[PDB]
């Protein structure tokens, strides 16, 4: 489609695809573009149909210690627990992202346990400054995710807002 | 020949549980949809009020 045929090289401080009902192969395309073009600082793909395959593509192209990216916004995306584990894994290796915004993304106890664990001070990230989580559907009385987040808060010394 | 002190065996060792295998077990449940859902709206000209 139109999205997949974008080819640019210069500048690209930010990219804003507000909703545009992005498919997941389109997410593959944008990850491929940003991999082969290490120039960008902000990526915004709110409200799409991006599934765990595009999530995996973006996360793995970001997990490289080169081609830095600073702000990653993905809201209203059924990214699930597999996607949450992929993003926690990639954060475990990344050093350039400072804002991780995962809101309205269907995260469960498993995925958000993984996220909370991936930022404990020794093995975590000094990089992230803004961790935005929302709609963590712990409808059941799940009393362990908050303990893991408490451990995050006790060890980490770089966050500023949550 | 041997003359050695009692309680010969000795070894220090540490242990740590995994921080990711600590989550509670999944709930053994699966809901059943009760009935079929509905699609409804009116569009241009679905009822003409002559007044």
């Amino acid at each position: 489609a139109l999205c997949e045929a974008l080819y640019e090289y210069s500048g690209l401080a930010v990219l804003r695809l507000p909703y545009n009902f992005l498919n997941d192969m389109a997410a593959q395309a944008v990850a491929r573009l940003m991999q082969v073009n290490p120039g960008l600082q902000l990526l915004d793909l709110t409200g799409n149909e991006v599934t765990d395959k595009g999530a995996a593509a973006i996360t793995e192209v970001l997990a490289k210690p080169e081609a830095g990216l600073k702000a990653l916004i993905l809201r209203h995306n059924p990214i699930g627990d597999t996607g949450a584990l992929a993003v926690a894994d990639m954060l475990r290796s990344n050093r350039s992202l400072t804002l991780l915004d995962l809101a309205d993304c269907h995260v469960a106890v498993k995925g958000l346990i993984g996220l909370a664990n991936a930022l404990t001070a020794p093995e975590g990230n000094r990089s992230l400054q803004v961790l935005d989580l929302e709609d963590a559907q712990l409808a059941a009385p799940q009393d362990s995710t908050y303990q893991h987040m408490s451990r995050m808060l006790a060890t980490n010394t770089t966050l500023t807002e949550l | 020949l041997e003359e050695l002190t009692d309680t010969v065996p000795e070894a220090d060792t540490s242990t740590q549980t995994d921080a990711f295998l600590d989550r509670p077990p999944t709930p053994l449940f699966v809901p059943q949809k009760t009935g079929t859902d509905a699609i409804t709206q009116i569009e241009n000209g679905d009822l003409f009020d002559f007044d």
